[PDB]
């Protein structure tokens, strides 16, 4: 099993993540069905943001019709676009906000860790920023407290690097 | 359509109403976007009565726009045209906003701004929602304040409304800061604190309009393109082509300051007096190890990631932010000055930045003013204290009164060109020797005389974005720099800094998204030559106050004519002479006429035969 | 000889005078280096009259050390010994100084320090070149303000000392801080600010000799090592190794704050009242987005990295400095105090590395003091402020007590063992029962009720190093983890974060650097028996002031046997009578007659039989 | 032609960039005798050093028995160091107090760029740090400017990150 662990710190803001992402996964430039986003609230403060794969999966047990189950062999989370009605209850149990409907979408995008290896991940080790990470192994509980608001995430970093100041 | 949504905004804010009007496949296949599609606006709406378009007042276009590659080729850039206060010509000018992408996203391929808001407005855009919005409260802000209030607000409202979809990222921005409101001559539009849209003095255009900010958020995809796949491929190998550029990447054009005018002897010290110097306190490795708080920023979708943050904890001037700062501000606020320590570089780079000011044609009106006052033209008394080489409190000092427009800021506040005429006529003096501008556009921080830079003879003189340094010309005039291939750069609208694979590839590139079959002939033969005509046409009409006459504004300002004083090739300069036959050969190989002004015939082969009408009108001011 | 200089540096405080002692050959394969090396000079010179040496007094020995493998292995540790002020035993602790390794560099295995200067000096080894200085500008000075003047000046004197050779690297330091100056019984040894020599309160054995600070700068090779090509061949295999560890690399023990409490219920949460916690305001990520200025640092040679450094720009704890904190801070300066939010921890964990104090052991008094006072033992007239659980600001006056020994501070000050003594005996209230301490030394923050984290029965109860969770005891009591694998890296001396390869192959590169043929069943019967003896003798022998009885004193802290109050294994606690059994059990295996007193057949068996002198002592005090 | 580009705030301080020169220059572990050396003047505060190859080489032109050439394929320093009388002269012309006499050696000791394939690089890359990266063009006149005192780095940095409270 595999884990995307981020370092926001060194995350320049390049995107490419989302690029490829969302060629991938839609095979057009759409940055709002990137299935990891960066939010850039602030000039220069990158946070990029996508699904920690909560044991607990709150997303897939919210889910009215089913649409979203558990993929055996990575522990992600897929999502049966054509069940989904576009409700919004998976971002609402997220405790990170995750589950994203882009705009005439139809349905909700969630990372499905790219059955099992990150084009994210790459294109960030590619480009010599690393701050995509896969850790492999047993999932630790720590990792579920990973999902934060993108929000928190970005005015915690500015009050660190800018202090008083912010 | 591919590539393209097909249409734009249109906003006028002096009736306060907004539509959409149909973007026909036909002006996109002659003019492509951006700058060129820009300029056919502006010529299409205002050319016939171009020399009554005050820049400044409210039958002015202020132009946001995009091309087909933007938001699909690597980088984002988005593109503003307008008539310009500084040239009463046409720039094609564009900034690192993500303005651009989100507008496709939305559905949308740009904006056109019309007329005069009553009181400060900002335009909001959130997929189908247009709005425009009383601005009265963020009136006056810099851009650090701007992010931290209005941005941060607008996000917070797209966030509640999206409550059930999640939660969406930031809308992008582009916003004046206070030297735009003030209507100062070269304000520039700003966007994420340190980005410009710097040539023009678009940001007195969008001052004038009472238009504080636009802010923009899409959530669907781009428009569908006409080969995915090969898309695809392409971004694959120019990414990791771009990943290569390994100095580029690491410094940006950070390591300018130092090397401009060490290495290449091109470099503005002291409003040109030098242009070569030996001072290492300036280099890179001082910027990165005393300033640079993030070395690595990028824009969207950029492998290259040429941008840094420089941020200042120490110090009189601690909370300085800028980025590292681009080259043309190490030397335009910096060596330009006389200044070559990191710390006031900084400084001065954020408050340009704060300020909304272009830092070209600020640290040239700057530099100005202190050669004025070392040669004893401008007084103390004229300035209210001391204006020496190298005292930054002394440049800080004034840079506000040019944005209050007080005291000789009322003056300065015009820029560079009109600031010398009005002073030569108040001192029976001609300053107009010291001013070192084209066209009305100060010249950017790359020097003609040592010929070690990429500027060299008719680079600026016979431009029409005269001192523009990211438009020059050159022989050949078509060919693979030069006016032609800029041009398209600022028309596909992407990034310079990523144009790695080669103009040919670029264009490729563009057809596998639009599905035409635009060939690199065709771009500098047609669509590009008949965006640089038109270009030449409404520069040549000139605005109300400013008119520009080919036989005298088609040359480099005096001091490239002085011998080097300094460096390695101490002594040199052109000569006026081979100067002027490089100018009469550029005129005949882009195709106007003896005198500069472009050929009846080329104009009919181009298809802008109407544009006839605007020739004579030139031939009879300047009585033929 | 290979991998060591063969040599130690003896520096007499008292006359002020430094000569060089050579270390055998044979001492060096009986005991290694480290700990071992330490715990036998201690024996030797003062093992007759043990229980007569004021740990604090003029006597007391401070042994700074190195082991073979400490120029050459990943990572970097120096090794401290001495007579505990908390156990009055020995314990071998390590902090991440590179001094070890200039000492090396400059020809030396490690230091003796005797006797007691008369005004605060400082020992300055640089090379040939050993001297005794004046130390009295920088006495009350805190790491920060020590690396900006003592550390830049040595620097400067050597840099313009080797003008025409360049410009050296920088020296390594460690020093104390205010607590050490003031011998607070529980002050630490630090180094590079934010590592300490934490468990043992050697931080005053070097305050109570006036000694400000070691800098040592070496300039030369490490020793020549006996097969070059084999050490190089496993170094690579042993980067390659730990490059791979990929959380402990990115986040070190940061991520044990949430993770201790909430996984395994076994962290102290005020004053181990609870064991859980759900609290996800301590989770590294708020760690690493609030307060992380750098992610990856590391020690010498180090491929793990495992160090960050926080630090506060904003708020009242503005100019706070720390590491991830380490989890020990976490939960000792955090959730054992009632405190859960970065900020808050990051600050109460500069202020003990500061002081100088040792994060355990004064988290540990200072939850101990809050729960007097939320019992009402403790008055608010009795400290002199309300000392309420999550208050940062109250423990924070109470850290300042306790360095100047003002009123309630000079009874803490002497440790929690100590201090809840002197109370039951003014209170007429036997608090004792609140103290989380295994001979006199605090507990570390892995509780045994869960059995969910390493720690369990008689990990603290029967070890020679009491409650020190980095030496605890196992059963089978040989095997590979315990005291004796232990005390193998605490001998070496190596980081324990950097011995992914496994014990046998790490007495396999000692063996490559030393030219010994040592096995790790000759470390488990031999070597590492005859430390932990040695060290269980010193301890059974006591000091001046406290004396262990094994009937009495092996064994679990009161509170370890009440039920757990919560979380997924509330009402689990050992029992009483099983540990008593094991420990029964652990004496066998590890060669202490039925009374816990070393055996003196074994003692002989493994050459220490002259310490049958020791056990007689210890059996006349005894029955 | 190759270059070590130097990222300071990149760099760990885990010196297995030392460790590699000196095992692979001396045989031994010696960390004064690496040719790129780490200085830790505050902690947390790691300033990676080592020769920029001057293209004036003010070394080679100082050294009077001319124990100094330079490699024509790389453009690295070469040591002769039987001919070296420690007098350290390379070490005071050096405007960045480069050259190193570690004692006992008997030789000043000075990048020779591993040949064309430096080995600091490669350990740093493999670590994940990248504080050092191999850049491939001509020589840059910027490059020399690089070489600087170690200590004057150091306060630069550590002014940058902890401001007027340094
Ligand atoms: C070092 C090259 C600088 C670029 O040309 S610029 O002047 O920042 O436009
Ligand atoms: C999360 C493991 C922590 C280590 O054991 S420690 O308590 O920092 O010694
Ligand atoms: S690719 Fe890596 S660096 Fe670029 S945005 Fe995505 S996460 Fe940040
Ligand atoms: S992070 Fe949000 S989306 Fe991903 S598993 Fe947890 S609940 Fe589902
Ligand atoms: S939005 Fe789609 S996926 Fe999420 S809960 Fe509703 S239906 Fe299930
Ligand atoms: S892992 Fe695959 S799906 Fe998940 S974000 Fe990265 S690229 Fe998109
Ligand atoms: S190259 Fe620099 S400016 Fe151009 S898009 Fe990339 S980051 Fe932005
Ligand atoms: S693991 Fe951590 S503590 Fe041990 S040496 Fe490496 S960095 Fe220092
Ligand atoms: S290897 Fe890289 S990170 Fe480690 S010390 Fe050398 S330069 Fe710094
Ligand atoms: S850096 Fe110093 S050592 Fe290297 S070439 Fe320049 S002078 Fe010689
Ligand atoms: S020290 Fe050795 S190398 Fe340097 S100049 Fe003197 S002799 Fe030449
Ligand atoms: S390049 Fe080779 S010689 Fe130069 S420092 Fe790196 S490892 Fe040592
Ligand atoms: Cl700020
Ligand atoms: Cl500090
Ligand atoms: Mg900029
Ligand atoms: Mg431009
Ligand atoms: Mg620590
Ligand atoms: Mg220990």
């Amino acid at each position: 099993a595999i884990w995307i662990l981020i370092t926001p710190d060194k995350c320049s803001g390049c995107r490419l993540c989302e690029v490829t992402c969302s060629l991938e996964h839609e095979g057009i430039i759409w940055p709002e069905a990137s299935r990891i986003r960066v939010f850039e609230l602030f000039p220069g403060i990158n946070v990029p943001h996508t699904c920690v794969q909560c044991p607990d999966y709150p997303c897939v047990n919210a889910c009215p019709t089913n649409a979203l189950s558990v993929d055996e062999k990575t522990g992600a989370v897929v999502v049966n676009e054509e069940k989904c009605i576009t409700c919004g209850a998976c971002v609402l149990a997220c405790p990170g906000k995750v589950p994203r409907i882009p705009a005439g979408k139809g349905s909700v995008v969630i990372c499905d860790l790219c059955g099992g290896n990150p084009k994210c991940v790459e294109i960030c080790h590619e480009a010599g920023h690393d701050a995509l990470k896969i850790v492999t192994g047993n999932y630790r509980p720590i990792y579920r407290t990973f999902a934060k608001d993108p929000q928190e995430k970005s005015l915690d970093i500015a009050r660190k690097v800018f202090g008083e100041d912010f | 359509m591919y590539a393209y949504n097909g249409k734009l905004l249109d906003v006028d804010l002096t009736r306060e109403k907004v539509k959409e009007v149909e973007l026909s496949e036909d002006v996109l296949k002659k003019f492509y976007g951006g700058r060129g599609l820009g300029t056919y606006i502006l010529w299409k709406e205002l050319g016939e009565k171009w020399e009554k378009v005050d820049p400044l007042g409210e039958e002015n276009l202020l132009l946001i726009l995009t091309g087909p590659l933007t938001g699909y080729y690597p980088g984002m850039k988005t593109s503003i045209v307008s008539k310009s206060p500084e040239s009463n010509g046409v720039v094609g000018s564009v900034l690192s906003s993500e303005l651009g992408l989100e507008l496709k996203a939305a559905g949308y391929d740009g904006i056109i701004i019309r007329g005069k808001a009553k009181s400060p407005v900002y335009l909001f855009i959130h997929n189908d929602t247009v709005e425009i919005r009383d601005a009265t409260k963020y009136w006056g802000m810099g851009g650090i304040e701007l992010y931290k209030t209005l941005l941060k607000e607008v996000h917070e409202e797209i966030r509640k409304k999206e409550k059930l979809k999640g939660v969406p990222k930031e809308p992008a921005m582009i916003y004046i800061g206070k030297g735009g409101e003030n209507k100062v001559r070269f304000a520039a539009i700003m966007t994420k604190l340190m980005h410009a849209a710097g040539y023009g003095g678009y940001g007195a255009v969008m001052g004038s309009k009472n238009l504080k900010a636009v802010i923009a958020k899409g959530s669907g995809p781009l428009p569908e393109v006409y080969d995915k796949e090969k898309m695809k491929v392409l971004l694959r190998e120019f990414w990791k082509e771009l990943f290569s550029m390994t100095t580029f990447r690491e410094w940006g054009t950070g390591a300018g300051g130092y090397s401009v005018g060490h290495d290449r002897s091109s470099e503005p010290i002291r409003n040109w007096q030098e242009e070569y110097h030996d001072n290492e306190e300036i280099s890179v490795v001082n910027f990165e190890n005393r300033t640079w708080i993030k070395k690595y920023w990028a824009d969207y979708g950029c492998p290259v990631n040429c941008m840094k943050i420089s941020y200042l904890r120490y110090g009189p001037y601690k909370g300085s932010i800028s980025d590292a700062p681009d080259y043309e501000l190490q030397a335009y606020m910096g060596t330009n000055l006389g200044i070559f320590e990191p710390e006031k570089i900084v400084y001065l780079s954020y408050l340009v930045d704060e300020l909304g000011l272009d830092g070209i044609n600020t640290g040239n009106i700057l530099g100005f003013a202190a050669e004025l006052y070392q040669r004893g033209i401008l007084t103390k008394e004229d300035l209210g204290f001391e204006l020496n080489w190298g005292d930054e409190k002394a440049f800080a000092k004034l840079l506000h009164l040019i944005v209050e427009k007080e005291g000789i800021g009322k003056i300065l506040a015009e820029g560079t060109y009109r600031a010398a005429l009005k002073i030569s006529e108040i001192k029976g003096i001609d300053v107009t020797k010291y001013a070192v501008h084209v066209k009305g556009i100060a010249v950017g921080a790359h020097g003609i005389r040592s010929e070690l830079d990429y500027t060299k003879d008719i680079s600026y003189a016979v431009s029409v974005q005269g001192g523009d340094h990211t438009s020059t010309a050159a022989l050949p005039a078509k060919g693979y720099t030069g006016e032609l291939v800029e041009a398209f750069y600022d028309s596909a609208v992407i990034c310079n800094f990523v144009t790695k694979p080669g103009f040919e590839k670029i264009i490729e590139f563009g057809n596998a998204l639009s599905g035409f079959n635009i060939t690199p002939e065709q771009w500098l033969n047609e669509i590009g030559l008949r965006i640089i005509h038109l270009q030449r046409i409404l520069l040549l009409l000139g605005g109300p106050d400013v008119y520009w006459d080919p036989r005298k504004d088609d040359d480099n300002p005096p001091r490239f004519y002085e011998p080097l004083p300094s460096g390695p090739v101490k002594g040199k300069a052109p000569n006026r002479e081979d100067i002027k036959a490089k100018v009469k050969q550029y005129y005949e190989e882009i195709g106007y006429d003896e005198h500069g002004i472009p050929k009846e015939e080329v104009l009919e082969e181009l298809g802008i035969g109407e544009a006839k009408r605007e020739v004579k009108r030139i031939k009879k001011r300047l009585n033929l």
